[PDB]
């Protein structure tokens, strides 16, 4: 039993070197991790505004795909992995709402290999952040920049929403068009201010404001609340990344 | 439309993979070839310029 | 017959040579096209399963005679892609891929009335 | 003026963060902020099989996007 | 296939926005004040007496109960005077600020940094490069430097 | 020599019921001399002695892809080489099932023809870089390197069920080592053999401006055998075979299989492939 | 000699404990000064191949004999990087430090000669 | 000595040629009886007995880093401690290439100085600490 | 004195398992539940340690020689959180919740008299 022993001596030493080298993985992981919890005690008040803009009632996928001509998805991925069912089920969602008239520009090296081979045409590009620096707004903005490309309709950004550092689940940001968005804001600034959906807060005070506003600086509005979403949808799901790491290394290890 | 998945049959994809060569190996393989083309490259510039 | 066995064989010694892998990391760290022959090996896997008329004692189950041209066809079929919709839990215990269908439309029904079971449950709570 | 220059108004508030960092006094807040300002990213799309730049639009902030 | 496994939450709910009450009643005595840079805030509804702000229009302030309005913010600094009588001034890059009848002031902005941290001898030198800059014919330079000394020249008149 | 481990267990069988002593693996110990005295008498002989000769391909069965059993190790000490055949590349598919990073051969170029030096030098080359590549998943299907297709190519006309000609190898890697099959797929490659050794396209299409150099007549085996393929006479009408054969393939047979959508038209054409491998 | 063959030995520990590694994570995981030593022991690696006359049968390629200064003075410079403009491939299987140049020098030919045949290739079809 | 596995193999010849019984790795049951006849005979005496002393640095080659091997175990079993050398270690650059979690020495202070018991108290919380470190740090 | 072991026997696995939560986490993601345990657990584990007559020359420290009703009435009152008051460290290296007592009066006289003596040398400078 030579080579049989030899082989475990080397199976052993092999998990071994792996056991600790996965340890290693985790220990950089909290060391990116708690510079990020910072942003957990920080957090959930930078589009507590922009909510009363960029929010309506839930609306049905069938009456948006007949109304629209062109959609857009935004799926935010990563860059490295052991992250865990993440990007896996951030696909998942894509192909239970698919559809003709869709687009996809997704975030990280880990939709490259998977939106091309599953979603053919619809899959244009991706943007890569090197996370050796944090987010920025000209980053989101250069996202936005990139969106700019397409007459898309109706912009559903996609990612991770850390409930908690053992929940992290889906989330959506279901970003209309400007063109749409401004009559959307004449027609219910006209009209008596009734809330159309439960949860929802009023804004007739603003969409009558905006519309009091010049053409130029309501783009501008529109492009910088975008831009934020876009921002925090990143960040929470830079979070989410650091979350479901420890958890899927400590389950490999 | 869902994967086309490389096999043995004529439908499914070609697979130019190989059971004889080693995975492990295959990262360092690859760091390898991707230097040696920007190296080839950059002498073909020096020698052209 | 040969060539379905043949392929059959291939994709589990491919399955095998992917356990390596999962049993560390998991599916999820795998290519898109590993992890496709992963979810039909696996279904081929259960499939194999079968019950005899001799284990009715533990199955719980009647025992089926599965004809060779019956065989061969369900083989093809779960070879070539033809059925993927059908989840892994169907081809376990079953023999022949009405009996699967079967299984698949009573788990179906099950776990719909199961989902207006809550349902009821939530509005009476 | 820069309007017409054909930037945006976010290169331009971005212009005026980048100036702010550069200015502002060394110390933690411009640790924490030469990240909210250095540009690293990049674009790429997949090929047949090979990954390209989408040079369209720049990270540069002088360029302009076409 | 199963019906739509998933179900995910829309993330705008997770906040918690103001009610725009078009008002029944009187006017607090001071402004709710929240700030926000990129994600983080720096104030999260503070009591404030009062707020000084500068916009493309010029420079405004605001009190308890002012008109719901809502603008552009020129690159500038930015005056805070809470109840104590104290203050506290904030150099900003742009951003909109909105401003609720019912006396909450949520704004929001790409960077704000104190004036305490920021010093006129390194801004100095930047100033003759943003003079160079703009008299240097070329498109991609003048407008940065027309841009920089745009944001300098409130910061050169607020230091001194 | 079937199998020489049931003549180790019949020499164990005599010498422990002969009461001779033990040794590792409970076998007499000499086991290793007495392969020794069984295959050191295959030799190539002296031409004073006739220049008469006599090859030995003796067999080994070996339990779990092993090579540290007594036996295996005490013939693999006497033997040249070996032709290791590997179960997890039998059940892998692949047939023969040959190992190449543990077969080897001894004796080399000396061995082999004048036609196959100049192959073999280039297919050890090749292999070897494909070695250190086909690890890699696919991804740059486009990108994929000139050894990354012709590897796998190679490995495709290695899959077979019976003998092949010398003839009908060295014109099907020649093709491969020069790249003239690098548009096809994979999957068509012992097809392709299969017209390029039974059915001739430029002979069926009309495309006949080569003088000799046909795969019809089967007595080119010799000539190649003896001029070698890097010569003057052979090299010319060698490709104005193979880039017609190629492009008459490209446009009629190419296109039809690519064009087939049906369940049964594309189970047709899969056992005809499988068909064609085992056959070829 | 004695230093730059210690340097060698502890070099090529490295460049094991370094394959242990980039099995795991990647080459992107390691600083750039790691990848250095990388790439010098993974050429010290392939350079110390050669061919031998003996092998003439099997190599198909001339042996070549090499003196101690000229297996000094080559070793020394890719242990400080003298030489890491010029490729890896280059070192496999030669000899002295003279046949190094001239090989990656054939095959920046080499390569070239395809890129042309390429262009050549794109502009009639 | 320079070694007692070769004493061993000797032993071993002798035993079996001697016809005696066999047993783990075809050594006899009383070869640890064999070094425990010599290595106990090291001893630091008594200040009735000379007060003089014999130290003893018996040398033992593993093969493949084996520490189950039965002599290795024996004279483990046997002596006051242990110092393990590496090759994974002495090729890379560290020479002497010990590892300091498996040599051990139960004599841990009273051998030592005055002024050697804080230096090495020292480098033993200064150790243990830069393997927790170091261990967790990554290559780069 | 069954129930009471088994008890402490899950509250260190609980606080081993919150540890381990601890040193990802933080003490500070716990709740207020999680915390009472972890402080027992702690406080516990610091009563484990006990002198020792053996050594109470060398080191000279008493020792103490506790019975086995009074420790489990101890233990059921640390158990019972009816003894939460005293500190963590009042419990290191004593013998029965009769005598750690002393140490901690002990502790709370030394640190009221260097109150009462850092207070004094403030106020008569």
């Amino acid at each position: 039993g030579g080579g049989t022993i030899r082989f475990w001596r080397e199976k052993l030493e092999g998990y071994k070197k792996y056991h600790q080298i996965v340890k290693t993985i985790k220990m950089v992981t909290l060391a990116k991790y708690r510079q990020t919890v910072v942003r957990t005690r920080v957090r959930d008040q930078t589009l507590r505004y922009t909510r009363k803009a960029l929010d309506a009632k839930t609306q049905d996928d069938q009456e948006v795909i007949e109304k629209s001509e062109c959609l857009l998805y935004v799926p935010i991925t990563t860059n490295r992995g052991s992250c865990g069912a993440l990007n896996t089920n951030m696909v998942r969602y894509l192909q239970e709402v698919e559809n003709p008239k869709m687009t996809i520009i997704s975030v990280g090296k880990k939709a490259l290999d998977a939106m091309t081979k599953v979603f053919q045409d619809t899959y244009r590009r991706t943007i890569l952040n090197d996370m050796k620096q944090a987010m920025s707004f000209q980053f989101a903005a250069y996202v936005l920049e990139h969106m700019n490309t397409v007459p898309w309709d109706r912009a559903q950004i996609v990612y991770n929403r850390y409930h908690g550092a053992a929940s992290q689940k889906l989330a959506i940001f279901n970003l209309p068009k400007f063109e749409d968005w401004k009559q959307k804001l004449e027609e219910d600034s006209a009209g008596d201010g009734k809330i159309e959906e439960d949860g929802l807060l009023q804004s007739l005070p603003m969409k009558t404001a905006l519309g009091e506003l010049e053409e130029t600086a309501v783009e501008d509005f529109y492009n910088f609340h975008s831009c934020l979403a876009v921002l925090n949808a990143v960040s929470e799901n830079e979070l989410s990344e650091y979350a479901a790491r420890i958890v899927a290394v400590e389950n490999q290890l | 439309n869902k994967v086309k998945v490389p096999g043995r049959k004529p439908q499914d994809e070609e697979d130019l993979t190989w059971a004889e060569a080693d995975r492990k190996l295959t990262p360092e393989e690859r760091y390898a070839r991707d230097k040696q083309m920007a190296l080839l490259d950059k002498m073909t510039s020096q020698v052209e310029e | 017959h040969y060539n379905v066995a043949m392929d059959i064989v291939e994709m589990l010694t491919k399955y095998k040579e992917l356990q390596d892998i999962i049993a560390v990391l998991g599916i999820d760290e795998l290519s898109e096209e590993d992890k496709l022959i992963v979810d039909r090996a696996r279904k081929v896997a259960k499939f194999m399963s079968q019950p005899f008329a001799v284990a009715e004692v533990f199955t719980g189950m009647k025992g089926y005679y599965v004809q060779l041209e019956d065989c061969v066809s369900d083989f093809g079929s779960l070879l070539m892609g033809q059925c993927d919709n059908i989840p892994e839990m169907a081809f376990y215990m079953v023999g022949g891929l009405d009996s699967v269908k079967e299984k698949a439309a009573k788990m179906a029904a099950e776990a719909a009335a199961m989902r207006e079971r809550a349902r009821k449950a939530a509005e009476a709570k | 003026s820069w309007r017409d220059a054909g930037i945006s108004y976010l290169r331009y508030l971005s212009i005026v963060t980048r100036c702010i960092h550069e200015v502002q006094k060394e110390g933690p807040l411009l640790t924490k902020n030469v990240r909210f300002s250095t540009i690293g990213w990049k674009s790429l799309y997949l090929d047949h099989g090979a990954t390209k730049e989408y040079t369209a639009i720049p990270a540069e902030l002088e360029k302009i996007p076409e | 296939q199963d019906p739509r496994k998933f179900f995910p939450d829309n993330g705008f709910r997770f906040f918690d926005g103001p009610e725009d009450s078009f008002g029944d009643g009187n006017i607090p005595a001071q402004i709710i004040l929240t700030l926000t840079r990129q994600d983080e805030f720096i104030l999260k509804q503070e009591p404030v007496a009062a707020i000084t702000i500068r916009t493309n229009e010029g420079e405004m302030g605001v009190l308890a109960g002012h008109e719901y309005t809502v603008q552009q913010l020129a690159p500038g600094i930015l005056e805070v005077e809470y109840e104590g009588g104290k203050k506290d001034q904030y150099v900003i890059s742009g951003g909109f600020a909105h401003v609720n009848d019912t006396g909450v002031v949520d704004i929001n902005t790409v960077e704000a940094v104190p004036l305490e941290e920021i010093d006129h001898e390194k801004l100095a030198k930047a100033l003759e490069e943003a003079r160079a800059k703009s008299q240097s014919p070329d498109e991609a330079v003048r407008i940065q430097g027309e841009i920089a000394l745009e944001i300098f020249e409130p910061l050169e008149a607020a230091l001194h | 020599y079937d199998d020489l481990s049931k003549q180790a267990v019949s020499y164990r069988q005599i010498s422990l019921l002969l009461r001779r002593p033990p040794g590792r693996e409970a076998y007499p110990g000499d086991v290793f001399y007495l392969h020794s005295r069984l295959l050191e008498r295959s030799a190539m002989m002296s031409p004073q002695k006739g220049s008469g000769s006599l090859t030995s391909l003796p067999i080994v069965e070996t339990l779990s892809n092993d090579v540290t059993a007594y036996i295996v190790t005490n013939v693999i000490s006497i033997t040249d080489g070996q032709i290791y055949l590997d179960a997890k590349l039998f059940t892998g598919g692949q047939r023969p099932a040959v190992n190449i990073g543990l077969s080897v051969s001894r004796v080399g170029s000396s061995a082999q023809n004048k036609a196959m030096k100049k192959v073999g030098g280039a297919l050890k080359m090749l292999m070897g870089e494909y070695r250190k590549m086909a690890g890699e998943q696919t991804s740059g299907s486009q990108n994929v390197s000139p050894v990354m297709i012709r590897g796998a190519r190679c490995l495709q006309l290695f899959n077979q069920k019976g003998p092949s000609y010398f003839m009908d190898a060295i014109v099907a890697l020649y093709a491969v080592t020069n790249g003239y099959m690098d548009d096809v797929k994979l999957q068509y490659s012992k097809f392709y053999e299969f017209l390029l050794l039974n059915k001739d396209l430029p002979v069926l299409y009309g495309q006949v401006n080569n003088k000799y150099f046909y795969m019809y007549n089967k007595n080119l085996n010799y000539f190649i055998r003896y001029f070698g393929l890097n010569h003057e006479i052979l090299e010319p009408e060698l490709k104005k075979y193979i880039e017609i054969h190629t492009n008459l393939f490209l446009d009629n047979y190419q296109s039809r299989m690519n064009e087939l959508k049906s369940d049964e038209d594309l189970v047709q054409l899969k056992n005809l492939l499988y068909a064609c491998k085992r056959t070829v």
